RNA sequence: GAAACAUCUAAGUAGCUAAAGGAAGGGAAAUCAACCGAGACCCCGUUAGUAGCGGCGAGCGAGAGCGGAUUUGGGAUUUGAAGAAAAAAAAAAAAAAUUUUUUUUAAAAAAUUUUUUUUUUUAAAAAAAAAAAAAAAAAAAAAAAAAAAAAAAAAAUUUUUU
RNA sequence: CGAUCCUUCCCAGUAAAACGCGGCGUGUUCGAAUUCUGAUCGCUUUUACGCGAGAAAGGGGGACCACCCUCUAAGCCUAAG
């Protein structure tokens, strides 16, 4: 069975830097050298830096001279990852090697500078094709209007379809499309019934991709019951029906208004024959969040993991959670949780916030303690990666419930979380000092106190009121004088009464000389 | 202390050609070297005399085997 | 002290200070060597970056200090040379020798010693030397040929040898004559 | 806004690195020595447990 | 480049001075070889007796110095 | 000087020599601490005439820490890894107080402006064909540096450029 | 003009050791350490270079050994005081 040569040097070169003794090692393991051998390294080659030091050590060693299918796989990945003065570098060294020049290489390298947005320069190769001694035929020609039209040169185009027609070239149903779709694009509706009734004329029948091309222009101008009629026009002209263009005429039909005729559509989407497709499900949803309607959502909530498909944006999943709980409907939003956590995505922060928002101020308490408790066990807080948040509304209601009505324990657990992100918020921090003094562990609000002196949060008066008496209550009158101090220094005077209070108490177990100077700061 | 070396001819002690041995420095110094006997054990004259003396000895087992 | 400087102002005052751009000066500060070297002989060998020393002769029972010194092992030697087919007379250290044999030779050991290492202007203009010749022969290929083809070009050869002393030997009678 | 935490460029550059080990890791078995220096790494750990 | 001039003549040298050196042809020295330059395009086989050398026996020279 | 003197001191001082710069040098830990921690380099104060070295004589004499001055780090160096078996979900059934088990599974993103020539239409606003610029991303080199008028050249004194 | 990468560096005759001095450096000898398609075990694949697991390198901390702590040498540049 053994192991083939292609994936051992690209295992040499993905483990190992690129030295000397590592190329005495490929010299060595190569036992003769063909350009089979070169193509299937360079191919199976994990990085371009590995592919490019492969081919320029090969071609700088003597060990073998290269072709031209070798140079054309060089310059297609050099320009799909747009190193583009690399190819240019590479392509311009040809002649002098011998290999003859392609127009291959050339159109690659057009649509190369073109990905950049560098198509100027696209538009100066092709001016000099010729001038270097290259055919220009038909591909180049349909590769320059695929690039300049993309940026959106129709006035351009225009002259260049002049020159293709003049200079004894055919046009076809390619070129006619790729040059009808920027006209559309550009906004020249008489240019683009201009050039349909010049393939009128030159005499070809149009396809799915032409009348589709009508049909999204139409859609970009806003009038959806003319691409209606262009859509039983191409029924009544016998081509088959694309799942293009059904998706977009459900693109067209929530563009502005009518958002229940995207279902509509997708009633007769069965006579297409392709329905679960990625784009229709990623469209079809935001103009529904935006209109405010449900079961038409949670069906195929539950059909998008039926056959395991994704959106295009998933901001969508976000959309719909915020569309859903404010209709209100709050059982099948743990269908949307499961949703996110089960296709690739990891559930965030702001995901959970904005559900157990809805639980919290809808009577669900118990629930918004389960996704509290789901949300804490899981860290998704301490996440670095995830972007969204946890909103202020997420926190500041279940805090002020669990610190009055229960348990303060896992509330100071979520918030000292929160601290670790970015919360410095003081009605948390206020409630959770009258949570845990009402419990009965007065010891946790005088921390959380200490936790709010170092970070500088502004400390109030009727704080350490709670917290004084707190600690009447529970027998420790020298921990309450040490809170008196605490408030004394931080700067609130408190009252007669409780000074009468705390003097008396002091007095009482036998600590005199504390009460003495609680006596010395109420003369001053 | 001793010297690697790779024999390039077929010395009476050392042994037969294209093989590596093990020699005094002052030996290979003094003499292998200058006469062009033997040559350094590092990579570049090894591949070197193994690529050149397996170009020869193809012609050489080409005449002595048939 | 500021060997480095030195030696960089004489290369700049040669190369045109106009011709370099501030990257290759970058460049070329670590290249020139800025060792120790304050003995006139060191400057004139391979010494491989040993000195003299100066220091103390102490005494036995009195402990009385007198100063002395201790010099290197120097020895003029002649060493092979691959490229040049011939011998190089130096003045080498026997830690510059053994350097040598660790090496490979006195080209390898000039091919892999880098810039700085290499202590003098002398050693510089060796080490640059030898790589341009390399890499002259860098780019050259020999073909052999097969028994048949050595047999004919030996007959040659004889027949040109013996051609050439018969002309020779006839020119040099009529010229007697 | 940008030098309220000037750190953070550091340590989301050295966030995969951080991880491997202190000082450096075993990488296809030889010891490699971690990217950022221990001096370094000890700043950059002072800054970041300077705001909780 | 810049240690070439700045060692360079005041004002291809495998031959008169040198010429080619032993070591190439060390794998197998009794044999007729013809040195060339490496050409981008593939280059031509036909060699004259005046391109085709063989150290004899004789040779298995004078010495430079360092300074 | 050691009340003589030889290890020691005077002292790496005086002197001689070489090279570089307006400063030079040193510099971001294979550094200190002690199970707690500090955080590059140089200069000033204290520790302290203390620890240590020494015919344990005469004498020589720290480091760390702490208080000041300046306050600075940068580079290699980061990486997206460009889109039969396990894990997970949709529908049906059963049970417990959500959980457990089985059964079937090119285009729908690609954004712009000026000038010249000829037209339609009510100077407004749009039809066609021609030239370009939304490249200084990176650096060097060159010419020319803002309104109006006088002079030189070219073209037919006048106009344009300088 | 044209999206700008095409190499001073291959890096151990180094760290340490013996003898002689000394401003922790130096003269004469000598001389390491973990990978150079990483390896080993286990698993399916049923006849992988996939998946998991374990151990693997040095310097210092007043001879030396063990444990622990701390740092990553064998030429990168750098303002002010
Ligand atoms: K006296
Ligand atoms: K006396
Ligand atoms: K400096
Ligand atoms: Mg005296
Ligand atoms: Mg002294
Ligand atoms: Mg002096
Ligand atoms: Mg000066
Ligand atoms: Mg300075
Ligand atoms: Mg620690
Ligand atoms: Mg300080
Ligand atoms: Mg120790
Ligand atoms: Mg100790």
């Amino acid at each position: 069975n053994h192991e083939k040569l292609e994936d051992t040097i690209c295992r040499m070169m993905d483990n190992r830097a690129w030295t000397t003794r590592l190329q005495n090692s490929i010299r060595d393991l190569v036992p003769e050298w063909d350009h089979s051998l070169v193509y299937n390294v360079l191919h199976g080659a994990k990085k371009l830096e590995h592919a490019l030091q492969f081919f320029r050590w090969t071609e700088r060693s003597g060990l073998i001279r290269h072709d031209r299918d070798t140079h054309m796989k060089m310059i297609k990945m050099l320009g799909e990852v747009s190193k583009l003065n690399h190819a240019r570098c590479i392509l311009l060294d040809m002649p002098e090697k011998g290999v003859p020049w392609d127009e291959d290489m050339f159109v690659v390298l057009i649509e190369s500078y073109g990905k950049a947005g560098i198509v100027q320069e696209s538009v100066k190769i092709f001016q000099k094709m010729k001038d270097l001694g290259v055919e220009r035929t038909i591909k180049s020609y349909n590769s320059l209007f695929k690039v300049i039209l993309r940026r959106g040169r129709y006035m351009m185009a225009k002259r260049y379809f002049n020159k293709m027609v003049s200079e004894g070239v055919e046009p076809t149903r390619h070129t006619y499309n790729l040059m009808l779709w920027g006209f559309f694009l550009s906004l020249r509706l008489e240019t683009a019934l201009r050039f349909f009734e010049d393939m009128k004329t030159r005499g070809i029948s149009p396809d799915d991709a032409t009348f589709n091309t009508m049909i999204n222009g139409f859609c970009r101008f806003k009038k959806m019951d003319e691409a209606e009629k262009l859509f039983v026009e191409m029924k009544g002209n016998k081509i088959g029906p694309s799942v293009v263009s059904y998706t977009t005429m459900i693109k067209g039909y929530l563009a502005v208004d009518r958002v229940d005729d995207g279902l509509r559509i997708f009633e007769e989407m069965r006579s297409s024959g392709i329905e679960p497709n990625a784009t229709t499900y990623s469209t079809l949803l935001p103009g529904l969040c935006d209109a405010g309607k449900m079961v038409e959502a949670k069906n195929i909530l539950k059909n998008m993991m039926a056959k395991h498909i994704a959106p295009k944006d998933n901001s969508i999943f976000l959309k719909l959670l915020v569309s859903q709980s404010k209709a209100g409907d709050m059982a099948a939003a743990t269908e949307v949780l499961k949703a996110m956590a089960t296709l690739n995505v990891p559930a965030e922060a702001g995901h959970y916030g904005v559900l157990i928002e809805n639980q919290c101020k809808a009577s669900a308490y118990n629930r918004a303690i389960k996704l509290l408790d789901t949300l804490i066990e899981k860290e998704i807080i301490l996440r670095h990666q995830d972007t969204l948040e946890m909103e202020p509304s997420a926190y500041n209601p279940i805090i002020e419930y669990l610190c009055n009505n229960g348990q303060t324990a896992k509330a100071e657990v979520l918030f000292r979380q929160l601290m670790k992100r970015g919360v410095q918020d003081q009605d948390a921090l206020n409630n959770l000092i009258r949570g845990h003094a009402k419990e009965g562990n007065p010891d946790s609000s005088y921390e959380i106190l200490k936790i709010m002196s170092r970070r500088g949060v502004p400390r109030e008066s009727n704080a350490y009121e709670l917290l004084i008496k707190s600690y009447m209550s529970k027998g420790e009158p020298g921990d309450a004088k040490t809170a008196l101090d605490s408030m004394v220094e931080d700067g609130h005077v408190p009252d007669s009464s409780l000074f009468r209070s705390v003097i008396e108490s002091l007095f009482e177990d036998g600590r005199v000389q504390t009460a003495s100077r609680v006596m010395m700061i109420m003369i001053d | 202390r001793k010297l690697e070396v790779i024999l390039t001819t077929g010395i009476e002690k050392l042994g037969k050609g294209g093989e590596t041995v093990k020699v005094a420095p002052g030996y290979f110094r003094n003499h292998l070297m200058p006469k062009l006997l033997a040559v350094p054990n590092i990579d570049k004259y090894a591949h070197l005399i193994r690529e050149q003396r397996k170009m020869r000895n193809y012609e050489e087992v080409k005449e002595e085997v048939k | 002290a500021f060997r480095g400087k030195e030696m960089m102002k004489k290369l700049v005052k040669k190369v045109g200070a106009e011709n370099i751009t501030p990257e290759l000066k970058e460049k070329l500060k670590a290249c020139v060597p800025d060792t120790k070297v304050v003995m006139g002989r060191a400057k004139r060998g391979l010494y491989a970056g040993r000195h003299i020393q100066y220091g103390n002769r102490v005494s036995e029972d009195g402990g009385n200090k007198s100063r002395r010194c201790w010099k290197p092992n120097v020895q003029e030697k002649r060493l092979f040379s691959y490229i040049f087919d011939s011998h190089i007379k130096v003045k080498v250290t026997t830690h510059a020798l053994r350097c040598i044999d660790k090496a490979g030779g006195i080209d390898e050991y000039l091919l892999k010693t880098p810039y700085q290492k290499m202590d003098t202007e002398m050693g510089l203009y060796w080490k640059t030397k030898v790589e341009a010749r390399y890499a002259e022969l860098g780019q050259m290929e020999v073909a052999f040929f097969n028994p048949e083809d050595e047999a004919k070009l030996e007959q040659g050869f004889k027949d040109l040898n013996i051609a050439k002393k018969d002309a020779r030997r006839e020119a040099r009678r009529t010229f007697r004559k | 806004t940008a030098v309220q935490h000037p750190w953070r460029a550091k340590l989301d550059k050295y966030r995969t690195e951080l991880t491997k080990g202190v000082w450096g890791y075993w990488e296809m078995g030889a010891w490699k020595p971690l990217g950022i220096s221990a001096r370094r790494r000890a700043m950059l750990r002072k800054e970041v447990l300077t705001a909780g | 480049d810049v240690f070439f001039s700045a060692f360079s003549s005041p004002k291809l040298a495998f031959a008169s001075s040198f010429d080619f050196p032993r070591i190439p042809v060390a794998g197998v020295s009794t044999a007729f070889f013809a040195p060339r330059m490496r050409q981008k395009v593939r280059g031509k086989s036909t060699f004259s007796l005046y391109e085709v050398q063989k150290w004899r026996t004789h040779s298995i020279k004078a010495g430079l110095s360092w300074q």
